[PDB]
DNA sequence: TGAAAAGGTAAAGGAGGTCTTAAGCTCGGCTCAATT
DNA sequence: AATTGAGCCGAGCTTAAGACCTCCTTTACCTTTTCA
C-alpha cells in the first residue's frame, strides 16, 4: 500500500529508536513489518518503550 | 558400521567435559585399553590420590546426564 | 603407555634408590650399570627419558652424552646428568655435553620427580590460596578460621571462581564449567547461587568485599594476599 | 632475530645484574619490576623466555606463572623460577604452578646461563601497558602509576583504543568503527562524553587535562611521558 | 572584532544487568528389609 | 559380605515478579577554539 513504502524517517521516531532501527539495517515499513515485538526487543539498545512508539506511530499511520 | 559411528558420538560429547572430566572417564571405562582401571591406578598416575576421581566421575556423568550436550546417545539403547 | 626411563649408574645403591622412587611413582624403568651397555640399551628401546651418571668405568658421562646426541635416533632424548659438583672442570665439560638438567647429588626424592614431570611435560587446581582452602572430600570450605559447608553447586561454583581468583568469570563459562549447559542457557540460576556463596562466605552480604560483581562480565573471586591475613 | 628475555623481579640489583649478564652474552631484555607489569610485556611481547621472582608485589610468582600458562598466547613460553628456597609449602605450591624450572638465590651467572640456553635449545599482540598505565582486560581496570581505577566496558574499550595509539591522533570516525563498530557518519558526540569521564579518572585536573589531548578538527591523543620521566608526574 | 564550528558538562530518561522473595518441586541420605 | 532398592522424610534445586542499582544515550546550553 502507499503507506508501507513510506521511509522510516516519515515515522517520526526518537532519535534514538530511529538512530537503533537504522543501525538495524531498518529502511522500510515493510522491513519494520518483518520483525515480531519480541525481535523488536531484540534490536539492541531497543527498549520496550520505544517499541511503544512505533506501535503507536505505526497506529498513527493506520 | 555402527562402531566407528557410535565412538565418533561418544567422543563429541565428552569433548564438552572438561579436560580432566573427559580424561577420568576414558580411563574409568577403558576406552582406550579396553581395560577398565580402577580409581587406585589413577590415583597413583594422576595429581591427587583416591576419593578424588569418584568426585570427577561423578560431576562429569551429572554433566552428561543433563538432556542437552547428551540426546542422540538415548537412542542406542 | 607409562613413560619410559633409562638410569645409568655405577652406585648400585643410588640406581636402585632411584629405580624403586620411578617405579612407586608409576614409570617403567630399565637399568644400565655402565655407558656401553647404556648407550646400546638407549639405542635399542628409544627410553622416553635418560638419566644418566657422571663417573661411569672406561667412558665418561661426557662422552655418553655426547654420543646420545650424535646418534639420530637419540639425539632428541631429554639426558639429565648426575653430578657430584665439585670441580669447575666438570661444570666447562658439562657446559659441552648437550645435558638438559643437572641435579646435585644428595638430591631430595621430590625435586627429582618435579624435574622428571617437567621434562615430560615438556616433550608431550589450586586447593588453597590465602584464607580459602577447599575441601573436595567432604565439600568443604576453610574460611579463614571456620568451617563452611557448601553444597554441590555452592562448592563447584567457588572452585571455579578459584580456578580463576582475580579474573572476572564470565555467566557463559560458569554455566559450561560447573552444570555443562549451552552458552545460551538461562544464566539467572547463577545469580541465585553467587548470593549464596556471600551468605556464606562475606561479612556483610549487602556490600560483598571478595566475590565482587563486575556488571555486564560476570563475577570475580579477590582473595588478600596471606601477608594481609592479619589485617582481616 | 636476537632471542626476546623478559625478566621480572622486583629486586632491581638482581634484575640488573641478570639483565647485563644476558646483554653481554647478546640477547634482546626486557625488565619488569612487578608481576602485573611482567604479566602485561609477556601477553605484549610474547617474549622467548620468563625469567619469574616469586615475591612479586600485588601478585605471587605462581599466580602469575598459572596465568601465564592460562593465555593460549604465552602458555608454551618457558618460565624459568627464581626462589628464594627456604619452605617446604612454598616448593609443595610451586609443585603445582607449571613451572618449567627454578634457580636459587643465590645463583651463578654460568648456572643461570646453561638454564637460559638450555629453555632456549628447548623452545626450538596488543599494548596493554605503556608508561604510567598498565590495562587490566580481565578486571576492565587500569593501573594508572600506582592507583586502581575502575572503568566500564566502553571507557576501557575507548581507553585501550587510545593506547594503541599512543602519541598519534586517533579520529572520531575510527574511534567509532573500532570501538563500537558503528558507520563513520553515526553521531560522535557521545564519544565526547565519555572522553570527559576518562579524564575524570585520569587527569588530575580533568578542565587542563595533560595527558588526553584534543587535537581540534582531529580528535583525541593520549600522550604518556616516557618511563624515564614517571618521578616528576606521581606527585600530581 | 565578529563569527562560524567544534568540543564540552550537567541533566532526564531509558536500557540492561543484577539482585530480592512466595510457590513448588525432586533428590539424596538414612534406615532397614531383602536379598545374590 | 556386599549390594540394593524402598519408604520417608526434610535439604538441595528450579520457577516467576518485582524492585532496583550501573551503563548508556541524547539534549539544552553553553564555552572554547581557528579564521575572514
Amino acid at each position: 500500500t502507499p503507506e508501507s513504502q513510506t521511509p522510516i524517517e516519515d515515522l517520526q521516531l526518537s532519535v534514538r529508536a530511529y538512530n537503533c532501527l537504522k543501525r538495524a539495517q531498518v529502511n522500510s515499513v515493510a522491513d519494520l513489518l518483518s520483525y515480531t515485538y519480541e525481535d523488536l526487543l531484540e534490536i539492541k539498545n531497543f527498549g520496550q518503550k520505544s517499541a511503544e512508539e512505533v506501535v503507536e506511530a505505526l497506529e498513527r499511520i493506520g | 558400521v555402527a562402531k566407528n559411528l557410535l565412538r565418533e558420538d561418544l567422543e563429541g560429547v565428552l569433548s564438552t567435559l572438561s579436560p580432566r572430566e573427559r580424561d577420568v572417564l576414558r580411563l574409568r571405562y577403558g576406552l582406550d585399553d579396553g581395560r577398565m582401571k580402577t580409581l587406585e591406578e589413577i590415583g597413583q598416575l594422576f595429581n591427587v590420590t583416591r576419593e578424588r576421581i569418584r568426585q570427577i566421575e561423578a560431576k562429569a556423568l551429572r554433566k552428561l546426564r543433563h538432556p542437552n550436550r547428551n540426546s542422540i546417545l538415548k537412542e542406542y539403547i | 603407555m607409562k613413560p619410559r626411563i633409562l638410569v645409568i649408574d655405577d652406585d648400585s645403591a643410588i640406581l636402585e634408590l632411584v629405580a624403586v622412587n620411578l617405579e612407586m611413582s608409576g614409570y617403567d624403568v630399565r637399568k644400565a650399570e655402565d655407558g656401553i651397555k647404556g648407550q646400546a640399551l638407549a639405542v635399542q628401546l628409544v627410553p622416553d627419558l635418560i638419566m644418566l651418571d657422571l663417573m661411569l668405568p672406561r667412558v665418561d658421562g661426557f662422552t655418553v652424552c655426547q654420543r646420545l646426541r650424535r646418534d639420530e635416533r637419540t639425539a632428541e632424548i631429554p639426558v639429565l646428568m648426575l653430578t657430584a659438583l665439585g670441580q669447575t672442570q666438570d661444570k666447562v665439560e658439562g657446559f659441552n655435553a648437550g645435558a638438559d638438567d643437572y641435579l646435585t647429588k644428595p638430591f631430595e626424592v621430590e625435586e627429582m620427580l618435579a624435574r622428571v614431570r617437567a621434562l615430560l611435560q615438556r616433550t608431550d587446581e589450586i586447593l588453597s590460596y590465602g584464607p580459602l582452602t577447599l575441601i573436595p572430600e567432604r565439600f568443604e570450605a576453610i574460611w579463614f578460621n571456620r568451617t563452611v559447608k557448601l553444597t554441590h553447586l555452592e562448592f563447584e561454583l567457588l572452585h571455579c571462581l578459584l580456578q580463576r581468583h582475580g579474573q572476572t568469570v564470565a555467566p557463559s563459562e560458569i554455566l559450561k564449567e560447573v552444570w555443562g549447559y549451552d552458552p545460551d542457557d538461562d544464566i539467572e540460576t547463577i545469580r541465585v547461587h553467587i548470593r549464596h556463596l556471600r551468605t556464606k562466605l562475606e561479612p556483610d552480604p549487602r556490600h560483598p568485599r571478595y566475590i565482587k560483581t563486575v556488571y555486564g562480565a560476570g563475577y570475580c573471586l579477590e582473595l588478600p594476599a596471606e601477608t594481609e591475613l592479619h589485617q582481616h
